[PDB]
């Protein structure tokens, strides 16, 4: 057995120096070469480091990696971080009874991204679901910078009483946030009232929509 | 099927004759790395007969597959294992890197570095006399002019596939002056009596209807034959019975 | 470039025998990189080694997962496939095939990977897949809504593929009824609302069943 | 295919007479190709030709070098020498044999040649060479000098002709006392620095002897 020991999760301003370590347990660290993977959200991971002193083409030079026999440990220094490289990454190598084994893996994030305010969207149900005996309301959050983003759920008079789903906030594509809400209830209880509203707890600020059923 | 292989410098040879030559028991193993042959064809190999089968069985060192060949010069080619210049068999090799390999590394198997001169075909030359590279003497311990004459393998489990422990066995097909003796299985359908059919027991080609005789023969005599030369009678080969050869109309 | 595409059932019963097959393009498994290997990863956790395959038969499985991982290769149609008995509810992650590099000094450079997809373990209540539409300044927003669907994979498509300008997607929710929801939409000017009727082309993996609605 | 082989000693004394024999493999010289040739080239100099000479004993020569050379053949060994006698210091050239294609409608296609053999033409005589190992960034190198020796064929093997990757040869260089000088290096990597020792294999053409050192 060779287990890897990884940090969960590590965060730096952008332009600076990051180092990435990833350190042995139960083995020697120079008997195998150790890989490193970036692995961003919903997508494969990539090549990033073979040999210990290779990277493939495509690659930044600004990746770079080091081992350290006399601390059985290797580190992954980064110069210069910016918000392309923000990804998982992970240290792989291999048993002396050539068993391959991963890191525990390496949350990485960028402090430096640029303030933006988030876009709420709330969509009522739809004469088609009505029709169904159901109904169920789609809030939509996005574009907003905080990951601490909460959400809820007025009836402009006291909380809604109906089931409320949360979801946790993920990154996207340009590196910004991205989250959702439902909420379900019976469409005789949709009809019956004025208007229903979707509150979205942001840093300093709040965003509602309050959309009323009655057409 | 062997449990052990020795080193490629002491190849263990065994020698195959007096049996039925089924060479179509050997694919049922792994996938062999390479399969070429040499003068023979592996497709009708069993259709062909031969003297003596020498089987060259030997571990060695992932890409040094390719030095063991008729002509091939190298490493292994010169000082471990040379084959001549017009020879005809097979080579079989396969991966063992589940079996030959352990994690602390399996120094088991060594070769033979160098030599003062290159083998002869099929030599084995096995000895631990200190490498003279200097005019100075090398008695008692290797020296800074003196070197070893083996040197061992690694065979870990992490090596790259070019230096996985390969499994190379080689067959000799040559027929020197000797009459064949191992052909392989002749199998064919059953006998059919009481209508006329050709038959060829043992190589006796003809046409004639099969049918039982009390002409016993002798315990070594195959067939019988007429005053005019012509077979009259032959012993089925499956089971020991005489079956007259006679004209159907 | 070389491409895989894994496949299987999403859905698989509890303490049954769970089977994905992985697809090879661009060669053949001869000497292209001489390891096919398998990995897993949990959902919000790390990844997690399997067992890579030689063709020539030698196999490697992980030592916490020896008598339950079962690897096989078929060189005549370029497909190794991962099998694993006895399945519970600690199996649930996603899983990738990816090819290792031998041809150096030692086994490294996982170079290529594959598209992935998630299997669910779970069975009780299993459920078809369900849609209903979402009512929707200069530009407006609206999708479409899929809900009452038991298995977590889904897939989504709009205009078949063609000019998808503007498609968003969101993460999906597992509600209290047992039941995953999935929402996607697009961003379009307000004068397309009614005329240039957009269709939502979402598609059930573990089923094949596609829906087509405006 | 057929190919040629030159043999023969390297260092003739001066008014000495040259002898060399070429080795023809495979293909008898009686219906082949009817003529073999030698082609001298001295040391960054053009190619002088020299005869060729027929199997049935119709023997060319060179105007410029008739009082010297000799040229016969002995069909049961399938090899012909060459002689020459009263040989100088300017006779210094690499020596070659290569067939003429003659059995076609004229004299022509030099098709197939040797690989040669250097022949010295001076009193020195002197013995082998002294030899000296060099032992040795992601890479190193490593190599062994060669000096001390007047004839100039030697061997540069490495590894008892094994791992050819990354060798490379330089030029020799006569010294002021009246010997040549040799190296040759090799690339190897860094971390294999403690195992599988990159032999360097020397041999002595005009003394046939042969040294290996780490
Ligand atoms: C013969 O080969 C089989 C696999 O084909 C193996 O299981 C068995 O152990 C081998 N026999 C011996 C004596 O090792």
């Amino acid at each position: 057995e060779f287990m890897l020991t990884q940090p969960h999760s590590v965060s730096e301003s952008p332009e600076m120096t990051v180092t990435i370590s990833c350190t042995g347990s139960s083995g020697s660290i120079a008997d195998n070469y150790v890989q490193w993977y970036q692995q961003r959200p919903g997508s494969a991971p990539t090549t990033v480091i073979y040999e210990n002193y290779q990277r493939p083409s495509g690659v930044p030079n600004r990746f770079s990696g080091s081992i350290d026999s006399s601390s059985n440990s290797a580190s992954l220094t980064i110069s210069g971080l910016k918000t392309e490289d923000e990804a998982d990454y992970y240290c792989q190598s291999y048993d002396n009874s050539n068993v391959a084994v991963f890191g525990g893996g390496t949350q990485l994030t960028v402090l430096g991204q640029p303030k933006a305010a988030p876009s709420v969207t709330l969509f009522p149900p739809s004469s088609e679901e009505l029709q169904a005996n159901k109904a169920t309301l789609v809030c939509l959050i996005s574009d907003f910078y905080p990951g601490a983003v909460t959400v809820a759920w007025k009836a402009d008079s006291s909380p809604v009483k109906a089931g409320v789903e949360t979801t946790t906030p993920s990154k996207q594509s340009n590196n910004k946030y991205a989250a959702s809400s439902y909420l379900s209830l019976t469409p005789e209880q949709w009809k019956s009232h004025r208007s229903y509203s979707c509150q979205v707890t942001h840093e300093g600020s709040t965003v509602e929509k309050t959309v009323a059923p009655t057409e | 099927n062997a449990t052990t292989f020795a080193s490629v410098y002491a190849w263990n040879r065994k020698r195959i004759s007096n049996c039925v030559a089924d060479y179509s028991v050997i694919y049922n193993f792994a996938p062999f790395f390479a399969f070429k042959c040499y003068g023979v064809s592996p497709t009708k190999l069993n259709d062909l007969c031969f003297t003596n089968v020498y089987a060259d069985s030997f571990v060695i060192r992932g890409n040094e597959v390719s030095q063991i060949a008729p002509g091939q010069t190298g490493n292994i080619a010169d000082y471990n294992y040379k084959l001549p210049d017009d020879f005809t068999g097979c080579v079989i090799a396969w991966n063992s890197n589940k079996l030959d390999s352990k994690p602390s590394g399996n120094y088991n198997y060594l070769y033979r570095l160098l030599r003062k001169s290159k083998l002869k075909p099929f030599e084995r030359d096995i000895s631990t006399e200190i490498y003279q590279a200097g005019n100075k003497p090398c008695n008692g311990v290797a020296g800074p002019n003196c070197y070893s004459p083996l040197q061992s393998y690694g065979f870990r489990p992490t090596y790259g596939v070019g230096h996985q422990p390969y499994r190379v066995v080689v067959l000799s097909f040559e027929l020197l002056h000797a009459p064949a003796t191992v052909c392989g299985p002749k199998k064919s359908t059953n006998l059919v009596k009481n209508k006329c059919v050709n038959f060829n027991f043992n190589g006796l080609t003809g046409t004639g209807v099969l049918t039982e005789s009390n002409k016993k023969f002798l315990p070594f005599q195959q067939f019988g034959r007429d005053i005019a030369d012509t077979t009259d009678a032959v012993r089925d080969p499956q089971t020991l019975e005489i079956l007259d050869i006679t004209p159907c109309s | 470039q070389v491409q895989l595409q894994e496949s299987g059932p999403g859905l698989v019963s509890p303490s049954q025998t769970l089977s994905l097959t992985c697809t090879v393009s661009g060669g053949s498994i001869r000497n292209e990189v001489y390891y096919w290997s398998w990995i897993r990863q949990p959902p919000g956790k790390g990844l997690e080694w399997i067992g890579y395959i030689h063709y020539s038969g030698n196999t490697y499985y992980n030592p916490s997962l020896k008598s339950r991982v079962a690897i096989s290769v078929d060189t005549s149609k370029n497909q190794f496939s991962l099998k694993l008995n006895s399945v519970t509810a600690a199996d649930t992650a996603v899983y990738y095939c990816a090819r290792v590099s031998v041809g150096g000094r030692l086994v490294s450079t996982f170079d290529y990977w594959g598209q992935g997809t998630l299997v669910t373990v779970a069975s009780a209540s299993t459920k078809g897949p369900s849609v209903f539409p979402l009512a929707p300044g200069g530009t407006a927003a609206l999708g479409c809504l899929v809900k009452d669907y038991f298995p977590e994979p889904v897939t989504v498509s709009w205009n078949s593929g063609a000019l998808t300008s503007g498609v968003h997607t969101f993460p999906a929710v597992l509600q209290s009824s047992g039941l995953y929801s999935l929402s996607s939409v697009v961003t379009v000017p307000s004068s397309s609302l009614g005329t240039q009727t957009y269709i939502c082309n979402v598609n059930h993996k573990p089923s094949n069943t596609k829906v087509d609605k405006r």
